[PDB]
């Protein structure tokens, strides 16, 4: 089986870090992504093609070019960035309004849980207003890219969504 | 940066293509456009 995943979120959220932790099993250095990275991750007999798309504000208008055929969205949030959590919500809701993503499922990663004052998954749920989403299957998972904690639990959820049609 | 509708159409078709060369082209196109915009500052 296959699943096309679009992974977006504000710049510095940790997307590229997550992509290569999944693909290569390690934390590698990154630079802010101008454009995208794409890798296929084989997991539970599913080939997940994951599109890691840059989140600097200057290139957010490009996110729309990646919506077509997307089956799962991974929206990555810096759990320690209280100053920009609402900005993340604004981008998330703006993207969810799009018809091309009507049938996409949503996995939110509350990332950087290793940081001393990181907001937990429940707080991020509240701040993003996820409970208000309609006609959408969604899940939130706390993650730490370094240890890898939460990453495969996220893929497990996506996998179960695909399996149940 | 991306106001030119025609360049946007080129970018959109490359990003939605199944051909690996098109995807490489798109990725470079985005960097060029950003870099050119960085110029002209
Ligand atoms: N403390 C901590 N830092 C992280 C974690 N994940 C990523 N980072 C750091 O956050 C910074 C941004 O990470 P990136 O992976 O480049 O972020 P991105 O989301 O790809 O950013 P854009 O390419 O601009 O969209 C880097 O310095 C990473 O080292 C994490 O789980 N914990
Ligand atoms: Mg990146």
């Amino acid at each position: 089986g296959s699943m096309r995943i679009l992974m977006v979120g504000l710049d510095a959220a940790g997307k590229t870090t997550i992509l290569y932790k999944l693909k290569l099993g390690e934390i590698v250095t990154t630079i802010p992504t101008i454009g995208f990275n794409v890798e296929t991750v084989e997991y539970k007999n599913i080939s997940f093609t994951v599109w890691d798309v840059g989140g600097l504000d200057k290139i957010r208008p490009l996110w729309r070019h990646y919506f077509q055929n997307t089956q799962g969205l991974i929206f990555v949030v810096d759990s320690n960035d209280r100053e920009r959590v609402n900005e993340a919500r604004e981008e998330l809701m703006r993207m969810l309004a799009e018809d091309e993503l009507r049938d996409a499922v949503l996995l939110v990663f509350a990332n950087k849980q290793d940081l001393p004052n990181a907001m937990n998954a429940a707080e991020i749920t509240d701040k993003l207003g996820l409970h208000s989403l309609r006609h959408r299957n969604w899940y939130i998972q706390a993650t730490c890219a370094t240890s890898g904690d939460g990453l495969y639990e996220g893929l497990d959820w996506l996998s179960n969504q695909l399996r149940n049609q | 940066i991306f106001e030119d509708e025609e360049k946007s159409k080129m970018l959109a078709r490359l990003l939605k293509s199944s051909h690996p060369e098109d995807l490489r082209a798109a990725n470079k196109l985005i960097k060029e456009m950003v870099q050119e915009d960085q110029k002209r500052m």
